[PDB]
DNA sequence: GGGAATCTCTTCCAGCACACAT
RNA sequence: AUGUGUGCU
DNA sequence: AAGAGATTCCC
């Protein structure tokens, strides 16, 4: 739906995509009430293989434990052993949760939520039907005994207690940084307010080559740069010298749409261009300001950036908004 | 001179100090508790600053808008609203010269350097 | 959405140009009588109680639906400053 | 070295009656007072006699007193006689600080034509508009409503109309209809709690709905991060026709369908919408 | 009605009196109870003899003390801005060095606040309360060395903040470093002060770890008895070497700096029971013949070597083992401040000896009334530790007392150190709730005490543990400390038991605070009941085991704002604490002794005690809570009935027949509905409004003062100088408005003038309502405060009842917050096949993402509850389960459906269709009969539902049932702003004031940044001046719109032209040049 | 240099006058007639003039719109 | 002439609220 | 008008 | 209050 809206936006227009949006907002509701999607105690269908995934875990640990008592592995070693054991156990049970639905219960009220863009999350659904993993001790370590039960069944006295430890840390990680929302945006705004796109074009021809290959995943192994990164380093920008690739010629000083980047990645998969020449604020001429060709697209839409936009403020804010999510 | 472009800041000579001044506060007088009118050529006098009233003067020879840019023959009262009061400066002629502490007390001595 | 805004945003160089145009149009349209409108016979914005938007409810609506037609022309320097103001109060009440 | 001391204009230092006869005088008056008290005591002194102690001590007194007016605090702290141990806010202090004349307009300033309330879903209205309660609409648009009420057979003139809306039970059909006649295309600004990114404030066209809380469209929730569990949103009105023009063009919700951060639709279907859609487009 | 409990863990002991931490502390803190000859040296009394015999001819002495008859009663203090305190007398005699003994008992040397039987002290005409604090218990501890994991360091903490902070560190070199104040030095020198010889020392320390070499030495440095003083002073207090050090002795001695924690209590018991063996006096100073002696220093050194060497019995202290962290109770805070006051009193009595005339000076020349006053006064009224009593409901008030804080007097906890301290440590089990901690910022620094938990004088929390004999559970409850809990193996309460004997081969246990599964023998203790882990508010949540820890937090923190509803309902699914909650919280009134009913009035209930006594009880209808709600007591027995001792007679503000009623039992259907339940917004039946289900009663107290100004004496009169008699139709009394009248926004409440313009008191733009009480404190005031200058105050109690409207905040016990969105009328609402509509509609999309399956279960049980007409009691972890709930549901189904099957109706076509779809869904089994299909659905809590506005059945069964929902203390009308143009201020032109307008909304940097970002220069500028601080243009716009013309922009920017003037004031010149550098006029 | 070390020393002393120590910002620039090029936003906002961007951008601010009925009347006397 | 220590000055955070206190 | 405290976001 | 920077004193 998101991608559909994005495409219909730059195809049908803005004022139209509004109406499409509200149509979806209408129909989707009206149907979501007819569907009868509800949440019952049974709805959170526990996977069938639970007892076995635990059994094969238990009958595993019983052996490993002995190896310690005999004196084979060290303390650290078995600590990491139990770790691998339950780390794999929970992940495996998760698959049983997500598969039991898809096979026997295609239209599970708890499944359709987590699946589509609605509320829900993989490892979260894992907690309702399957079991919670090993929780965190007050320190950086982990309890060697994981919460072997689910929220649907009775989560025992002591288990809740050992989950509380990380549970309270969560609050700090979010609530201690609800206040830091004004801090980064502030610091960045101070150095940026002077920047605004008040030019048509500059007299310079300096660019940068945004690389299409990440050199540093393993030791030194060159490979395709992430599907996401490339898009945000090339979308709505301006070249500095024409470059033909897959069979179509990209104009000189052209406002690349997303598809431009798409076919570029496709061409780079075959062994064509390693980099792309591009104008950027990094190399403008305008003392206080940045020109039109240098900035690029974004104007709450996919249009050439208007002459006179308050860009510095906008950029600062867009770096600031998701600061607290770290 | 209709379009304000840029602003400069610089020290001011005695001349330019007095240039914005429209008279000397030669008394430490504010306001009488009885007559809320200004006192003895001090801080609120209409002669140096502006008319405490709107378009009307001190005594009342001239009272309305018809004679907008005129000063009375017997007492000097040229009148816009209570704005001319709030936009005109007065000054004080010190006996012995005194230095601006701003240029004295600083991390770098603007005068001791 | 608003009356065909994609035609508008494209009708100019910068998106803000449009805002200033629409604005000043509304201004001179309200100040010098609501009669210097360029599409008042049949193709004209209207309201719901009676049909009395023909007079003066909104100033901006009229500007936006005005520029939609090739009746006016914007620009940097078109008319001498003072003259415009004077003759715009002469030709209308 | 300034040998002439410029005095601030009056109203910038309001010697003003507050309540009961209490007089708030900006401390600058009390500061300019002693400056004269020592100035004329130094000038007069040169005339009669001329002792070194008396006159020089006087020169020190003057040099100190004028400094008090300029930058208070660099040498002790001049205070009003026992009652307030605070130093007088000197000219240097009338600027530097949270409540000054540099940090002033930058962060402060309380708006006039405005308000706020608790947020609620607005199912039966589009992105172009939003739900705003009646009382708010009347108050926020008091003057426009006055004039338009004069334009019709609702009130004789301005003042009688002002007296019309005085008590709360006077609001009749006439007034409401006229109030719809004052807005039409008029758009209002809606603000979130911690505003963070550009899309933190969205313009909508007011819709006179009942209730008391502010009704807002579902889609723009994720925009300025708003959930329906007790949050508070504010509201203003761009009065100037220029401000109206910019507001409904670049600040309107339906025209900001993408995030300035990344080319991703920030008004996409959400919690309920998606569930409903997904439910009807799958195979059994 | 009726009740069915499921809980099968026999609570072997009832829950302790909840408000005891506040009360018992205060009662033990003063010998006002028992005679001034009796025991209880501690508290106030202790503080006396610490700074009492002030030897110099000056020798005072503790000759008893007594006080405790208040100036004014419980409620009259609340009305007249006074303190429910008592004058402090205390008998004091003086003994001179020579002969003569002058005495003068009672000295009015200050006041001291008493406490209500609930735990609040009415200070300054406002119900306030002091919470409890947690800090490191002053004593000796051994913690590892920061940078070096090789050796360790000792620790000697003694509160208060004045009093040294002593550490002992074996410096890697070998030498032992004494750390006092902060500075370090060879500890051996101080060892030599105390009269230790190289040999004796070499023995005692030499015992084991050779490390004694490190200190045993210093031959040239430690070969002098009393010179170690003379040299220590030189090296510690850079100054003169006479006898000043022989006096500083006392400072590291007793009485003064070090802690005065009695001989046998804190310092003692902590020291001995943890480390060392002996304590000879409160702190370290035994000075027979000027000489010194010590006992702690040597065991500290001994233990230090032991730890930093071999294994003399495992010596490792844990900084937050909780067996190391005291809890300053209310009485301790009080007595501490009392000591502080007595100290300055002592300073005064020292100062005055030089200003004495002759000999005698006991009463009048010496002991004054300032230090004690300053001590007891600034505490109850300026302390960060004491606050407003949160009285939303009785339960919330109950919670606020039992809460523990870290944030305190600065000397212990800071507001710049968290994240690590806040985390749930191990020992909090059974002692502190890992859940109650209020969310948001400042989290974790405030934690309520666990349910069964209770302070043991010594400060450490004690947990009730049932010890066991080998294999049999003993019926003995030992209250253990954290330091003592880890020393055992305790089993969970869920463990299978036969009467008192274990019945499982594998017993779930916990060793030193960690899950270990052991055998039935190694059990030595046992958890009483799973209800002991959580703070009572969390104990008020059914099926807690099925809610996330985060959700349960909010759930436990929701009750603390549950507005008392006029018709409140006890939970349909409860835990069992409720009944105890109402009684321990002093909500309602119970019976004191057996007998019959005399007179059930709406103002009184008279009781027939068999001992010829009828005692009078007030039933108090409308008493304004500290928060804004109302506290009502309503009778529950009828005239001519036999009651029992401890049986209720009326209900509290939050009680239904003696249970905790914090809300309603509404029939809720959980399903998506249009967009009205988007996010967490909540659809609601109009029906609930028709039968006033959610309705409160708020009383907004207004006021005014009659200050006697000199320009013109202000005075209250029934005279409003300028206009109408119509506005005075309410003004009954001469100046005062009538009681029982209706006041509206703008209505005149009080009439009075000053210099003659009207400066009366009118009803603000919010709302008035109906006046219920009018208090007036005239000049001829029978003993009141009254503020300076003021002649008389006029306070008004305007009450009003508000119904549930769109915008109010709704939530449950499981933690789902959410505003109301739309109140759909009865017609177009989801209704069962039976003519029964649903009350509330909750979006299911709010359930999985937070994992609180609790609501689902309370709903499931709530189905059977609705159709069988019987509520339930489900304990914390011994509550109901699936087989049980499903089973009861099967029972209710027989009613719900059998009625129809008999009546002459059956399976509706719609029901048929829904069933048909439910088959493909996979809830029902294919093959059974429609009735059986519906049975299967009704087992899973789900049931057919009709659209209501169409009659088309919701294709798909959804779960319905009655869950518990309160209305939160927030409302909408409390928060409502909508002013266009109104008051400003003379001091600042930025608009605010509540005459006829609310207040101008704030515009921060975050907003200005947004407007700037858009590029809305006109809107921004218009916002920053035109509608704010620019006055010249303000009226320009205001005049413009009046005529229907456009808002004129400001040609000349105001804040500019003002700043020019401000900058010209100095020697600075602001020249506004043109484009090509030319001066430009601005004026 | 860092963001804050950079912004701390913009030529636009109007800015640093707000956040930084006012007395030094004014003092240091007073001695040397510093022309505040009223360009920065925060700079030009202290004063109260419309902001140097968006609808206030020089590129846009100076713009006029007229119709033929006036275009002609002006066209004559031109 | 350099390095270390001590003292002084400046920074000091997102929003509303209700409170009290000075 | 500043500080303390709590509540919500 | 806590941290950073500047000034002064001693090696
Ligand atoms: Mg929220
Ligand atoms: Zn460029
Ligand atoms: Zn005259």
């Amino acid at each position: 739906l998101k991608d559909l809206v994005y495409q219909a936006f730059l195809r049908l227009g803005m004022e139209k995509t509004a109406r499409l949006l509200d149509a979806l907002k209408y129909y989707g509701f009206t149907f979501s009430t007819t569907s009868g999607i509800t949440i019952g105690i049974d709805d959170a269908v526990i996977p069938e293989e639970k007892k076995q995934y635990l059994e094969e875990a238990d009958r595993k640990l019983l052996q490993i434990e002995q190896a310690y008592e005999m004196g084979f592995l060290t303390d650290r070693e078995r600590y990491d052993q139990i770790l691998q054991l339950w780390t794999e156990t929970t992940e495996k049970v998760t698959q049983a949760v997500f598969k039991n639905f898809e096979e026997n219960y295609p239209f599970n009220p708890l499944y359709v939520m987590a699946q589509s863009g609605a509320r829900g999350n993989p490892q979260q659904i894992r907690q309702l039907c399957g079991l919670r993993g090993l929780m965190q001790k007050p320190s950086g370590e982990t309890f060697e005994v994981p919460v072997r039960s689910s929220f649907r069944e009775g989560l025992t006295v002591l288990e809740y207690f050992i989950s509380s430890h990380g549970a309270r840390k969560g609050g700090a990680d979010t609530a201690l940084r609800t206040a830091d929302s004004g801090y980064l945006t502030r610091k960045l705004v101070d150095v940026t307010h002077e920047i605004v796109v008040r030019e048509a074009d500059c007299g310079t021809t300096n660019y940068i080559s945004v690389p299409l290959f990440q050199p540093d995943e393993v030791t030194r192994s060159l490979r395709l740069r992430k599907r996401a990164d490339i898009e945000a380093g090339l979308y709505g920008r301006v070249l500095a010298r024409e470059v033909e690739v897959l069979g179509v010629r990209l104009e000189e000083g052209r406002y690349l749409s997303m598809d431009d980047v798409h076919l570029l990645i496709k061409a780079a998969e075959a062994g064509e261009i390693q980099e792309v020449p591009v104008r950027s604020p990094l190399t403008c001429q305008t003392r206080y300001g940045v020109c039109q060709k240098c900035y690029g697209y974004d104007l709450s839409m996919a249009r050439p950036v208007s002459i006179g936009e308050a860009v510095g403020i906008v950029a600062a804010q867009s770096i600031g908004e998701p600061g607290t999510q770290l | 001179k209709k379009e304000v472009r840029k602003v400069r800041i610089a020290l001011a000579s005695p001349e330019k100090i007095r240039s914005w001044s429209y008279g000397e506060v030669e008394k430490p007088e504010t306001i009488n508790y009885r007559t809320l009118k200004p006192e003895r050529d001090g801080l609120f006098d209409e002669r140096i600053f502006g008319p405490i009233k709107d378009y009307e003067c001190a005594c009342g020879k001239y009272k309305r808008q018809r004679f907008e840019g005129k000063v009375c023959e017997r007492c000097g009262v040229e009148v816009t609203k209570s704005i001319v009061r709030r936009y005109r400066m007065g000054h004080i002629e010190l006996a012995t010269p005194a230095a601006h502490i701003w240029f004295v007390k600083d991390v770098p001595s603007k005068i001791g350097t | 959405a608003e009356p065909g805004i994609d035609k508008l945003f494209g009708m100019v160089d910068s998106k803000y140009r449009l805002t200033v145009v629409v604005a000043k149009r509304a201004q001179q349209l309200l100040r010098h009588g609501f009669k210097n409108t360029v599409l008042e016979p049949e193709e004209r914005p209207k309201m719901q109680t009676l049909e009395g938007l023909f007079d003066d409810p909104n100033a901006v609506t009229w500007a936006m639906k005005e520029l939609l037609t090739g009746r006016l022309v914007f620009g940097e320097n078109l008319v001498p400053e003072d003259r415009l103001q004077k003759e715009m109060e002469r030709l209308y009440p | 070295i300034l040998e002439a001391v410029p005095v601030l204009p009056p109203d910038l230092r309001p010697m003003v009656q507050v309540d009961g006869g209490r007089f708030a005088t900006s401390d600058l008056n009390d500061l300019y007072r002693r400056l004269i008290n020592r100035n004329n005591r130094l000038k007069k002194l040169l005339a009669q006699g001329a002792p070194e102690i008396i006159i020089r001590n006087e020169k020190r007194m003057l040099q100190e007193a004028v400094d008090a007016l300029l930058d208070n605090g660099r040498r002790g702290a001049p205070v009003t006689n026992p009652g307030s141990d605070r130093p007088l806010r000197s000219l240097t202090d009338i600027l530097s600080g949270k409540q000054g004349r540099f940090r002033q307009n930058l962060l402060g300033k309380r708006v006039d034509y405005s308000g706020r309330s608790v947020i609620v879903v607005g199912p039966q209205l589009k992105l172009h508009q939003c739900g705003l309660p009646k009382r708010m609409a009347l108050e926020l648009f008091k003057p426009f409503l006055l004039k338009k009420m004069e334009e019709k057979g609702i009130a004789p003139n301005v003042k009688a109309a002002r007296r019309m809306l005085e008590r709360q039970r006077d609001i009749k059909d006439e007034v409401w209809d006229a109030l719809e006649e004052v807005i039409h295309g008029k758009v209002v600004l809606l603000n979130r709690a911690p505003t963070l990114h550009r899309l933190g404030i969205q313009a909508f066209q007011p819709v006179l709905v009942e209730g008391q809380s502010i009704q807002l469209h579902p889609l723009v929730c994720e925009a300025f991060n708003a959930d329906f569990d007790g949050d508070q949103m504010a509201v203003h009105v761009p009065l100037s026709s220029f401000a109206q023009a910019e507001a409904r063009i670049q600040m309107l919700s339906a025209h900001n369908l993408l995030s300035p951060a990344s080319g991703e639709p920030l008004a996409k279907p959400s919690r309920d919408i998606i569930l409903g859609l997904y439910y009807i487009t799958q195979v059994r | 009605m009726e009740i069915k409990r499921f809980g099968r863990i026999r609570e072997v002991i009832p829950l302790p009196p909840l408000t005891e931490i506040q009360v018992e502390s205060y009662r033990r803190a003063l010998q006002a109870d028992v005679p001034p000859e009796k025991r209880e040296n501690v508290g106030i009394q202790a503080a006396f003899r610490e700074t009492f015999p002030i030897e110099e001819g000056l020798v005072l002495d503790f000759l008893e003390y007594r006080l405790g008859e208040p100036p004014f009663p419980q409620d009259e203090c609340r009305e007249k801005d006074l303190t429910y305190q008592a004058p402090l007398y205390a008998r004091l005699q003086l003994i001179h060095k020579d002969t003569g003994l002058i005495k003068e008992d009672e000295v009015f040397l200050g006041h001291i606040p008493l406490m209500t039987e609930d735990g609040s002290f009415i200070i300054n005409g406002a119900d306030r309360v002091i919470v409890s604090q947690i800090h490191r218990s002053p004593g000796v501890y051994f913690t590892p060395d920061p940078a070096r994991p090789g050796r360790y360091i000792a620790s000697i903490i003694p509160l208060p903040k004045r009093g040294p902070w002593i550490d002992l560190e074996v410096e890697p070199n070998g030498v032992v470093s004494m750390k006092v104040n902060k500075r370090k030095f060879p500890l051996v020198l101080l060892l030599r002060v105390l009269g230790y010889d190289q040999e004796t020392l070499a023995r005692e320390l030499g015992a084991y770890g050779e490390l004694v070499q490190g200190l045993m030495d210093e031959s040239v440095f430690a070969m002098r008895p009393e010179e170690a003083l003379i040299r220590l002073f030189t090296l510690l207090r850079p100054g003169d070497p006479p006898k000043r050090d022989k006096a500083v002795a006392y400072v590291y001695g007793l009485i003064a700096d070090p802690r005065r924690y009695d001989l046998g209590e804190a310092g003692r018991y902590k020291a001995e029971e943890k480390l060392g063996i002996r304590l000879s006096g409160r702190t370290l100073a035994r000075f027979e013949d000027g000489e010194f002696k010590d006992e702690v220093f040597l065991p500290t050194l001994r233990y230090l070597f032991a730890l930093t060497a071999g294994v003399p019995g495992h010596e490792v202290d844990d900084i937050d083992h909780l067996g190391n962290r005291r809890i300053r109770t209310v009485g301790e805070l009080m007595t501490d401040q009392f000591r502080v006051g007595l100290a300055r009193l002592a300073r005064g009595v020292r100062e005055r000896m030089l200003m004495g005339s002759e000999d005698s000076l006991t009463p009048a020349k010496l002991v004054n009334s300032r230090p004690l006053e300053a001590a007891i006064r600034e505490f109850f009224s300026r302390s960060q530790l004491s606050q407003f009593k949160d009285e939303t409901n009785p339960l919330s008030s109950l919670r606020h007392k039992r809460r523990i804080s870290a944030l305190g007097p600065g000397g212990l906890t800071r507001e710049r150190a968290g994240f690590d301290v806040r985390d749930v440590h191990r020992t909090h089990y059974g002692r502190i709730c890992p859940v109650e901690t209020p969310e948001g910022a400042n989290i974790g620094l405030i934690t309520s005490l666990a349910a069964y938990a209770r302070v043991d004088e010594l400060g450490f929390i004690r947990t009730p543990y049932r010890r066991v004999v080998g294999g049999v559970v003993t019926d003995e409850v030992v209250y253990m400390t954290a330091t003592e809990e880890d020393r055992y193996t305790i089993a969970q309460a869920n463990t299978p038991l036969e009467g008192n004997r274990i019945a499982a081969e594998r017993v779930v246990a916990r060793r030193k605070g960690e899950p270990v599964i052991v055998s039935p023998e190694e059990v030595e203790f046992m958890d009483v009941s799973p209800k002991q882990v959580f703070s009572v508010n969390t104990n008020l949540i059914p099926f807690l085991e099925h809610d996330d820890a985060n959700r349960a937090l909010m759930g436990s923190n929701m009750q603390t704002q549950a507005v008392p509803l006029i018709r409140a309902q006890a939970p349909v699914v409860m835990t069992g604490l409720e009944e105890r909650v109402v009684r321990d919280s002093l909500a309602a009134l119970y019976a004191e002794e057996d007998g019959e009913v005399a007179k059930v009035d709406g103002n009184r209930i008279v009781v027939r005690y068999e001992d010829g006594r009828l005692v009078e009880y007030p039933l108090r209808r409308f008493y304004r809570s500290n928060q804004g709600t109302a506290l009502d007591q309503r009778p529950r027995v009828v005239v001519g009935q036999r009651v029992r001792k401890g049986d209720l007679l009326a209900d509290g503000p939050a009680s239904e027949n003696g249970f905790l009623a914090l809300g309603q039992n509404v029939l809720v259907a959980i399903m998506p509905f249009d967009g009205y339940n988007f996010e967490d917004a909540i659809v609601i039946s109009e029906e609930l409004l028709k039968r006033d289900f959610y309705t409160s009663i708020h009383i907004e107290r207004y006021e005014i003062e009659a200050r006697d100004t000199k320009l013109g004496p202000e005075r209250i009169t029934r005279d409003i100088p300028h206009l109408s008699e119509a506005a005075l139709r309410d003004l009954d009394e001469e100046g005062v408005v009538r009681i029982g009248a209706e006041v509206k926004p703008g209505d005149i409440l009080v009439g009075r003038t000053s210099f003659v313009k009207d400066t009366s008191l009118r009803v603000p733009p919010g709302e008035g309502g109906i006046v219920v009480r009018t208090v007036r404190l005239r000049r001829g005031d029978p003993g009141v405060e009254l503020k300076p200058g003021v002649r008389e105050v006029v306070r008004v109690y305007v009450a009003q009842k508000r119904k549930l409207q769109v915008g109010d905040k709704l939530a449950n016990r499981h933690g789902n917050k959410g505003v109301v969105a739309k109140i759909l009328p009865v017609e177009d609402m989801p209704h069962l096949p039976d003519g029964t509509p649903v009350d509330v509609i909750l979006n299911p999309l709010g359930v999985p993402s937070r994992m609180n399956l609790g609501q689902i279960l309370e709903t499931h049980l709530g189905l059977a509850g609705y159709f069988l007409g019987q509520r339930y009691i489900s304990p914390i972890f011994d509550g109901a389960k699936e087989p049980e709930i499903k089973e009861l549901l099967a029972q209710a189904f027989e009613v719900y459906f059998g009625k129809r099957k008999g009546e002459g109706f059956g399976v509706d076509k719609r029901e048929v269709e829904v069933l048909r779809r439910a088959e493909k869904l996979g809830l029902v089994t294919p093959g059974k009969t429609p009735e059986e299909q519906l049975k299967e659905l009704f087992l899973q809590g789900k049931v057919v539902l009709y659209d209501g506005r169409t009659g088309e059945p919701i294709e798909g069964p959804i779960v319905v049932g009655q869950m518990f929902i309160m209305k939160l203390y927030h409302m909408v009308e409390d928060k409502m702003h909508a002013r266009s143009t109104g008051p400003y201020s003379l001091i600042t032109q930025q608009p605010l004031g509540g005459k006829a307008q609310f207040g101008g909304q704030r515009f921060g940097e975050m907003e200005v940044w947004a407007l700037e970002a858009y590029g809305a220069a006109h809107t921004l500028q218009e916002m920053l001046t035109l509608k704010s601080d620019d006055i010249e243009g303000r009226n320009a716009a205001y005049e413009a719109i009046i005529k229907g013309e456009d808002v004129p922009e400001p040609s000349v920017p105001e804040s500019f032209r003002v700043l020019v003037k401000e900058l010209q004031a100095l020697a600075l010149d602001v020249q506004t040049l043109d484009e090509k550098d030319n001066p430009v006029d601005i004026f | 240099m860092g963001v804050t070390k950079s912004a701390l020393s913009t030529k636009s002393w109007l800015s640093a006058a707000s956040f930084q120590n006012t007395t030094h910002v004014l003092t240091e620039a007073a001695i040397a007639g510093k022309k505040d090029e009223l360009i920065g936003l925060k700079e030009n906002v202290i004063l109260g003039r419309l902001i140097p961007a968006g609808t206030g951008s020089d590129f846009v601010r100076f713009t006029q719109v007229v119709d033929q009925k006036t275009l002609k009347a002006i066209e004559e006397a031109r």
